[PDB]
């Protein structure tokens, strides 16, 4: 688990950039991403088990 | 039905001192369980 948090600004204070991020969102208030799984993580995981067995 | 006027000129918050040292010198990782009971072990250490 972490230990320390730190700040860091999105933007300095001279218009350069100074971290970024990428997503894209879907719904109007959305402050960070969803991956791609969440429509078949279930399905592979029964699949795996199932081969398995 | 009162007709006296009156002005507020300044309100303060009244607060007693309190800064917690000890947990801020000594106590600086926070682990966050969900089970039912803590484990912490002492393992000794002396070999000849």
């Amino acid at each position: 688990m972490p230990q320390k948090w730190t700040w860091i600004p999105r933007e300095l204070p001279g218009g350069r950039a100074s971290f970024i991020h990428v997503f894209e969102p879907v719904e109007d208030g959305q402050t960070r991403g969803a991956n791609v799984f969440y429509s078949v993580m279930e399905q592979m995981k029964m699949l795996d088990t199932l081969q398995n067995t | 039905s009162m007709y006296t006027t009156a002005q507020l000129l300044a309100a303060n918050e009244q607060k007693f001192k309190f800064d917690p040292l000890f947990l801020r010198l000594f106590f600086r990782e926070s682990y966050p369980f969900t089970t039912e009971k803590v484990y912490l072990s002492q393992i000794p250490g002396l070999v000849n």
